């Protein structure tokens, strides 16, 4: 339920990571989104690559898994002077050991001590009993691969639902009966619009009677329904006599 | 009422492999044809025209005891001149 | 996608030992000659040791002559630097780099430019 | 607060089925004179739903006990209600139904509606009681004993006060398709009038989406709130409730299947066919039609699956000469070296 | 998985009462039709009673008024309470239900002494 | 009448599959991604659609050949059974042919 | 912003006892997990017990058989009961609230026992 | 979400305006209401029309407001005459969808009408 | 940020390479020749463009 301007957000100290999969950043403003999810955490440099669809690693399989069909953009800021302290900022825990891998966007916080051996640890450390969540020793003098990185993943769903977050593109006046390139809430197309006599259910937006083309649409500004017809086309054939007969 | 034909498989096998509707051994006589395993139809010694082509000379039809019957096709009324 | 990763560093006691692993992804490290480099805080990058692409030619530094050993596993696309009898003078961040032959003759004792610099690992010797 | 009621006695209820009921609109698109196949979680045709009387008379004397036990919640529930005196007032959802975990609540406050999400301390027997007396002006005075306390509740909703009551077989039926998916609480609902009925009748009606609620919480259990026409302090035996709990509700559990829906020219869902019910239904689905002419059709392919995986390599050998090495009485010196060969 | 199995027949006196309990493992309601047939000795099988899914019930002339159909919807079964039995009712009573395909049980014997 | 239509229907339906890409509609990709990855998606899309069109063309060619054979038979029957009296057995109709 | 109200530190002789306590005054969405972490100078963080409100115990082997945790469900407060301390165990303890959204940390409680 | 609403603009005192809760398709109801609220005060009813046709009005809007219904376009319109500066507010159209004997009106969307000499 | 088909500050505002680029980029470190103790500001860097 917001009008977003990610273009201004892009010019932010030229931060290194703007990795958007499924959407190009420059064209990102024009497209608009049904919902937005912002997921934030702090990572190490060498594990930065693990934040990607279809990527392997400790964090991907044990801490934070992204879907193979992930659509969204990962952003990260260097946090050496913010999250790293001289004595070590051990406030961040990473799950090194898990009984099974993680599904995408799965956060099932389990603090149990995993049993490395056959004897049940029963929540008690000892022989073959190690706690998965290990702290991280972030220091300003630590290496770039061992220094904090503030990571936010922005996940978006391009479902066929009334979008809530759209960029600041101003809607122009409606034109009727002339073949135009229309953009209705991210749905782009080309054709001629006409007044439709169809009835739409109060929760119904589109209409497709042949299963691939949306013949009808509902405008958000004015609730009138509009049916869409292709811009017309056709081959051109040439009727001629023989060349030396005439021209 | 319908019948189900598993094409090319012995009947000592149908009820337990697949993982929906079930078959049940008592559900029919579970006929065994050269074409496969047939469920839901009886067997009639009489022969008529091929109402429905099943295969290997077997044809099925509807009669008002399961409503569907399967028989050996009759090539035609016998005649001698 | 040409990545070099330094793995195996840490804080060690003088007189001990440690092993370094340089990992290559996205390209063939067998075709590249590898040479480790160190830059301690307040010190310039001095050559650790260089190993050729085939592995038949080895370079060493007199500061670590007889203490640092280099081996490569071209099948596993990794080059290992084995360190023995460590001293506090070796407290430095370590990089592994790949480059070709700079001249005629097989050995690569002469330093030259280096293409791919890894993230690097800091190995600290103090007790 | 709350009031402790009597034991439910774990009474055994009867059962009934939805004969082609519970189909809703799974999409926000409009189709005219088409047949469509949808992979979605529906209520299976002719499946058995468990039916609960609002008031159960263990004896005809008036031994009336409320019947509203806790029920699991897996992939949403279909809820039907036949009634004419608004005995059902709402529902409560959650995992543990206490302040230990987050919970959700929809209630009817006498004449308004209320939607609240937080960690309510629900009591063991939540209910709404209403009672009247001809003397003075009582006229359905009410006690609300649904929960104990509510803290840090995020979502709130109130509405206008309007609903009449009697304070004659026009038992109205209400259908709901409560489904929590993607942190949302879709509530498909349908209100229709029927008369001359004792149990739910056989009929067909498309169900429309009333509202989506953003709650984003874990849900594994649910309950219901019934309007008590009595009071625990002075509980009467007979006629204290409404027609001995003849008005009742029905609970069914949805399953993920495929359906063939028939949109007419008006876009109103008219007929539906469940593919996974009968071989004839499979034939209709594979032909994308409702009528099939005489013949033989091939629907699917059947294969046998392996039961257990078996790996074997040849163990075939002798034991191995190890005990004579480790368990040997004497060991060789460090210069006359004893190596034993093992193969 | 015997299905449509019957039980409740045997020796009985004239004018008495008896119960038989044809019950099936499959869902009772999906049947949409189940009936009753009996085969008197030296007599071809004859329909006794019928019940569909809607609830409509028909009986033959020698059925009405004496024993009627019922089916408790708690345990999947159909109930036909034999009442005031006569000597000409001695037959092999069988129950039958038909989903997409027909089903048949072995039936049960009923004998009346007079 | 049905066969042709059915085939053509399938052709249109083939436009609704992504063919291993991330979308089945071209304008979404064209308005979402930069050209370097756009082209990587478009090549898959055109490969799939071109394969479908080739299959449709081959089916139409075979069906047209069969219809040509049927039309030749019909022309022969019109030339012989109608324009004159035929003596070929069972060519025109059962029994001795009159007209 | 969840504030962890830590208190209950000080100086105690060998073999003594204390009663630590930290309270979560935040929103506390959904089930939470309550933990205690031990941090000594020149060392890393070692947890004490991350027992949740329900079960799983989660007791370390370092202080096994000496320390116990009491929980008050009314105010969502956890008290770290302290007894039979060995001077090796002296370090800085931090309250740890896991919650559903993100984890929080306290301001630290000093524990020092020697003789 | 269902219903959507629009319409309404700023004007001078003593004029007449034409507000509308624009229809969103065929929906069922019995009582269509017009509602208002201004900052610093609670929200009060403006008008109400039953399915039969009975009208209910606030005291301050007597003889100055008229409600009309159009089943052809399912639209409910309100023509307001004799505007005084006290009428500046945000306006809503509350529904009568039957939900458990009646409830869940859809007034949640509003249109801002400002009446002032400047 | 010199390689074709990649987007960056240099790739978009300093040196854009075509998609069908046929040639070789050569790079070498210059610390003993270019880098100066007082700082070599003589090299320019364009960041903003239409
Ligand atoms: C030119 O036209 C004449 C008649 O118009 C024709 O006879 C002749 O064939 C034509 N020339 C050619 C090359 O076809
Ligand atoms: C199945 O039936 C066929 C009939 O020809 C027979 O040859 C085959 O042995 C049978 N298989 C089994 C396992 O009984
Ligand atoms: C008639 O069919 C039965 C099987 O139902 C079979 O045993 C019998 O041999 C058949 N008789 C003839 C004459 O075919
Ligand atoms: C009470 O109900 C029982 C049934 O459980 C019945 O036998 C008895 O006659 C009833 N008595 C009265 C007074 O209603
Ligand atoms: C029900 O409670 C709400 C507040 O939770 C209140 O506004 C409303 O007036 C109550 N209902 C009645 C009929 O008083
Ligand atoms: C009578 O009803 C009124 C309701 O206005 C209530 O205030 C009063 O207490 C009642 N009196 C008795 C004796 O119940
Ligand atoms: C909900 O809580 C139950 C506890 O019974 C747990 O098993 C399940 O994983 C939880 N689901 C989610 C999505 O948190
Ligand atoms: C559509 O519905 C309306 C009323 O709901 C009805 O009058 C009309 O006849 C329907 N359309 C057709 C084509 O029958
Ligand atoms: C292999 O089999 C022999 C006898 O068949 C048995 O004595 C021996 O223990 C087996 N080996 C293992 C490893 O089980
Ligand atoms: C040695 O012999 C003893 C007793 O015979 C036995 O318990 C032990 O397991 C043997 N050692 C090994 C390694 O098996
Ligand atoms: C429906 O009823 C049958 C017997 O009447 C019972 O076995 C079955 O469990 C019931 N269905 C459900 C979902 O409980
Ligand atoms: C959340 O609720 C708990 C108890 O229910 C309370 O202690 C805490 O202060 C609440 N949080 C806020 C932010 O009000």
């Amino acid at each position: 339920n917001c009008v977003a301007d990610y273009s201004v957000l892009y010019n932010s100290a030229s931060f290194s990571t703007f990795k958007c999969y499924g959407v190009s950043p420059t064209k990102l403003n024009d497209l608009c989104f049904t919902n937005v999810y912002a997921d934030s955490f702090v990572i190490r440099g060498d594990e930065v690559r693990q934040i990607a669809p279809g990527q392997t690693g400790k964090i991907a399989d044990y801490n934070y898994k992204l879907p193979d069909d992930f659509t969204g953009c990962v952003i990260a800021w260097n946090s050496n002077n913010l999250d790293s302290k001289v004595g070590g900022n051990y406030n961040y825990l990473y799950r090194l050991f898990r009984k099974s891998n993680l599904k995408p966007f799965e956060r099932d916080i389990s603090t149990e001590i995993y049993q490395a051996g056959s004897t049940p640890c029963n929540g008690v450390e000892g022989f073959n009993c190690y706690f998965p969540l290990q702290s991280y020793g972030f220091q300003p003098t630590n290496g770039v691969g061992y220094q904090p990185y503030r990571v936010v993943v922005l996940s978006f769903e391009l479902l066929h639902a009334p979008a809530t977050v759209c960029g600041p593109k101003k809607s122009t006046n409606l034109v009727k009966n002339k073949c135009v390139n229309f953009n209705f809430n991210g749905l782009t197309g080309t054709g001629v619009l006409t007044e439709s006599n169809k009835k739409f259910l109060p929760f119904q937006q589109f209409g497709r009677d042949i299963a691939d083309t949306t013949d009808a649409v509902r405008d958000p500004q004015t609730l009138e329904i509009l049916d869409i017809t292709p811009c017309s086309f056709g081959g051109v054939s040439v009727i001629t006599p023989g060349t030396n007969t005439s021209n | 009422q319908v019948a189900v034909l598993y094409q090319g498989v012995n009947c000592t096998e149908v009820p337990v492999a697949i993982h929906t509707w079930r078959v049940y051994s008592t559900g029919s006589n579970v006929f065994q044809t050269r074409a496969g395993c047939l469920i839901g139809a009886e067997h009639v010694n009489n022969s008529y025209e091929c109402d429905i082509p099943i295969g290997a000379g077997i044809c099925a039809s509807y009669q008002t005891s399961q409503s569907i019957i399967a028989y050996t096709m009759s090539l035609g009324a016998e005649n001698s001149v | 996608q040409v990545q070099l990763q330094e793995s195996g560093g840490g804080l060690v006691q003088p007189g001990g030992s440690l092993r370094l692993s340089c990992a290559a992804s996205g390209f063939t490290l067998d075709y590249y000659a590898i040479g480790w480099f160190r830059q301690a805080p307040g010190k310039e990058r001095e050559g650790v040791s260089c190993i050729s692409s085939s592995g038949g030619r080895t370079n060493y530094a007199d500061s670590v002559k007889g203490r640092f050993t280099i081996s490569r596993d071209n099948t596993k696309n990794t080059v290992y630097l084995q360190m023995n009898s460590l001293k506090p003078e070796d407290t430095a961040v370590y990089y592994c780099a790949a480059w070709e032959a700079s001249r005629w003759y097989c050995p690569l004792q002469f330093s030259a430019d280096f293409s791919s610099w890894g993230q690097g690992t800091q190995v600290t010797v103090s007790s | 607060q709350c009031v402790n009621l009597t034991t439910r006695t774990q009474l055994p209820p009867a059962y009934t089925n939805s004969f082609t009921r519970g189909v809703y609109y799974p999409d926000k698109v409009f189709r005219s004179s088409v047949l469509h196949s949808t992979q979605d979680l529906f209520l299976p045709f002719f499946s058995n739903v468990t039916w609960f009387h609002a008031i159960h008379v263990s004896g005809t004397n008036g031994t009336k006990r409320f019947d509203n036990p806790v029920l699991p919640f897996n992939d949403g529930v279909y809820f039907a209600s036949t009634e004419k005196s608004n005995i059902i007032r709402g529902w409560i959802f959650g995992t543990t139904l206490d302040s230990k975990t987050q919970s959700l609540l929809i209630v009817n406050n006498a004449t308004n509606v209320v939607i609240k999400v937080c960690e309510f301390q629900f009591c063991n027997d939540p209910f709404l009681g209403v009672y009247y007396h001809k003397n003075n002006k009582s006229w359905m005075e009410s006690e609300f004993r649904v929960y104990s306390s509510a803290n840090n509740c995020t979502f709130e909703y109130v509405s206008q006060p309007f609903l009449m009551d009697l304070e004659g077989n026009f038992k109205n039926l209400r259908e709901f398709v409560f489904k929590n998916i993607d942190g949302y609480f879709k509530i498909y609902s349908k209100h229709t009038p029927i008369n001359l009925v004792r149990d739910l009748p056989q009929g067909f009606s498309a169900l429309e989406p009333l509202v989506d609620l953003p709650i984003g919480i874990n849900i594994t259990r649910f309950q219901t709130l019934l309007a008590l026409h009595r009071s625990y302090l002075t509980p009467g035996d007979s006629s204290s409730g409404w027609t001995a709990g003849a008005a009742a509700y029905y609970v069914g559990y949805l399953q993920p299947r495929t359906f063939l829906l028939k949109y007419n020219e008006n876009g109103t869902i008219t007929d539906a066919v469940d593919c996974a019910l009968d071989p004839l239904s499979e034939t209709k689905c594979t032909l994308k039609s409702f009528t099939v002419e005489k013949g033989i059709y091939q629907t699917s392919n059947f294969r046998v699956q392996p039961t257990e995986s078996i790996v074997r390599f040849p163990n075939i050998t002798n034991l191995c000469p190890f005990g004579e090495v480790f368990n040997a009485t004497r060991f060789a010196s460090v210069y006359a070296w004893n190596r034993k060969r093992i193969s | 998985q015997v299905q449509l199995q019957e039980s409740g027949g045997g020796l009985v006196q004239a004018g008495g009462s008896l119960r038989l309990s044809c019950a099936a493992s499959e869902s009772i309601f999906r049947m949409e039709l189940m009936e009753w047939y009996h085969q008197a000795p030296g007599k071809q099988r004859e329909l006794v009673a019928t019940i569909n899914r809607c609830g409509s019930t028909n009986y033959s002339d020698s059925v009405k008024g004496r024993f009627i159909i019922s089916s408790d919807n708690a345990k999947n079964s159909v109930y036909l309470q034999m009442n005031s039995l006569k000597d000409e009712d001695t037959a092999v009573y069988s129950c039958h239900a038909r989903t997409w395909t027909s089903y048949w049980g072995r039936g049960t014997q009923v004998t009346v002494s007079s | 009448v049905n066969q042709n239509a059915q085939a053509l229907n399938t052709l249109v339906k083939q436009l609704s599959s992504n063919f291993g890409a991330i979308s089945s509609v071209l304008n979404d990709i064209l308005s979402r991604l930069d050209p370097p990855e756009a082209e990587v998606q478009i090549d898959r899309l055109i490969t799939g659609r071109l394969q479908s069109l080739q299959t449709y063309v081959t089916q139409q060619l075979i069906r047209a050949a069969e219809i040509r054979a049927s039309a030749n038979l019909a022309a022969t029957k019109m030339s012989e059974c109608v324009l004159g009296q035929s003596k070929r057995v069972d060519f025109c109709g059962k029994g001795y042919h009159l007209m | 912003q969840v504030q962890l109200q830590e208190s209950g530190g000080g100086l105690v002789q060998a073999g003594g006892s204390l009663r630590l306590s930290c309270a979560a005054s935040g929103s506390i969405f959904s089930p939470n997990t309550m933990g205690w972490f031990r941090q000594a100078l020149g060392k890393q963080r070692e947890m004490v017990a991350v027992i949740s409100s329900i079960a799983s115990t989660q007791y370390a082997n370092f202080v096994k058989g000496r320390f116990t945790i009491t929980r008050d469900n009314t105010k969502n407060t956890v008290h770290l009961q302290m007894n039979s301390l060995i001077p090796e165990d002296t370090a800085v303890y931090y309250c740890y609230a896991v919650d559903k959204s993100q984890d929080y940390w306290g301001q630290g409680t000093q524990v020092t026992v020697s003789s | 979400v269902q219903l959507q609403e629009s319409g309404g603009g700023l004007v001078q005192p003593g004029g007449s305006l034409r507000l509308s809760c624009v229809a969103s398709g065929s929906v069922t109801f019995n009582s269509m209401g017009w509602y208002r609220q201004a900052p610093g005060k609670q929200r009060e009813l403006v008008a109400q029309i039953t399915a039969g046709g009975d009208t209910h009005y606030a005291d301050s809007v007597k003889g100055r407001f008229t409600i009309s219904e159009h089943r052809g376009k399912n639209a409910v319109y309100l023509e307001m005459h004799s505007l005084k500066p006290e009428d500046t507010a945000v306006y809503y159209c509350h529904l009568q969808v039957p939900f458990l004997g009646g409830g869940y009106d859809y007034w949640g969307q509003g249109t801002q009408v400002t009446v002032s000499s400047g």
